[PDB]
């Protein structure tokens, strides 16, 4: 079962949120800046998705 | 009738509230997404808003600091759950939004806020992988000034032998706090590392959720306000005990799990804390 997704650091918003709603569908994704701070409660069903001032992913994503 | 969460008993906390003491005049800042002060469950004692356009503390629009508050200090009543230190003097400390999320700029104002409101224990069940010298700093003078501070250690998981625990609990002045489930084991996403100080609960933990309802959430954020909650039980059985004092006595009273890297010193135990001699169990 994939949980993380690597290979999504330095593409699109966009192309990230594609590939990971084809490996979990119902996913619930959330768009923040990279370093925020966020809540420490874990989530099952949510990827977040920590992109730059560009809108790119500048984290690996992962459930949670 | 109430309820006892099972993370509320095997901290040992019924243990102080049969000797008498539940955490009163202890003032606990939970700096988190505000606190639902119209649940029955809680008082809410004051606080204050960073968040800039949500400038209501007592509104929680995203649940996640009334279910933090409620594990910290749900009241001890005939309704819903009991908190660690029912009687503590709960602060809602707003720094992050609806969508659980602030900038370290608004995280070090409430720190700065709990500071200049003679707060005792700080709780922070939040973080990100990097750190500033501000945010450093700003943790840094609480503790200088008295306050213990607690955050969530992180929920990374493994990444080989790296450390993966998250800031504020990466600090060495901060209380960094991973989680077990009701057997004690590790669940599989608490962060590890050399930084991680002791474990708490965090897996199933019921508590308060806005709009008078309860729920059972996951996360390191579940296990650290069982550590602030327990700090606030000592202070009130040793009001004269200093910040440094309450850490050792939480630090030199678990009970040891496994290896260090992945469990820190162990489960906490807050009434062997709260003893005048500590040893682990
Ligand atoms: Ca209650
Ligand atoms: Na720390």
């Amino acid at each position: 079962m994939k949980t993380e997704w690597p290979e999504l650091v330095g593409k699109s918003v966009e192309e990230a949120k594609k590939v990971i709603l084809q490996d979990k569908p119902a996913a619930q994704i959330i768009v923040l800046p990279v370093g925020t701070i966020v809540a420490m409660e874990y989530r099952i069903d949510r990827v977040r998705l920590f992109v730059d001032r560009l809108d790119n992913i500048a984290q690996v994503p992962r459930v949670g | 009738a109430q309820s006892v969460p099972y993370g509320v008993s095997q901290i040992k906390a019924p243990a102080l509230h049969s000797q008498g003491y539940t955490g009163s005049n202890v003032k606990v800042a939970v700096i988190d997404s505000g606190i639902d002060s119209s649940h029955p469950d809680l008082k809410v004692a004051g606080g204050a808003s960073m968040v800039p356009s949500e400038t209501n503390p007592f509104q929680d629009n995203n649940s996640h600091g009334t279910h933090v508050a409620g594990t910290v200090a749900a009241l001890n009543n005939s309704i819903g759950v009991l908190g660690v230190a029912p009687s503590a003097s709960l602060y809602a400390v707003k720094v992050l939004g609806a969508d659980g999320s602030g900038q370290y700029s608004w995280i070090i104002n409430g720190i700065e806020w709990a500071i200049a409101n003679n707060m005792d224990v700080i709780n922070m069940s939040l973080g990100g992988p990097s750190g500033s010298a501000a945010l450093k700093a700003a943790v840094d003078k609480a503790v200088a000034s008295g306050v213990v501070v607690v955050a969530a250690a992180g929920n990374e998981g493994t990444s080989g032998s790296s450390s993966t625990v998250g800031y504020p609990g990466k600090y060495p002045s901060v209380i960094a706090v991973g989680a077990v489930d009701s057997s004690n084991q590790r669940a599989s996403f608490s962060s590890v590392g050399p930084e991680l100080d002791v474990m708490a609960p965090g897996v199933s933990i019921q508590s308060t959720l806005p709009g008078n309802k309860y729920g059972a959430y996951n996360g390191t954020s579940m296990a650290s306000p069982h550590v602030a909650g327990a700090a606030a039980l000592i202070l009130s059985k040793h009001p004269n005990w200093t910040n440094t004092q309450v850490r050792s006595s939480l630090e030199n009273t678990t009970t040891k799990l496994g290896d260090s890297f992945y469990y820190g010193k162990g489960l906490i135990n807050v009434q062997a804390a709260a003893q005048h001699h500590h040893h682990h169990h």
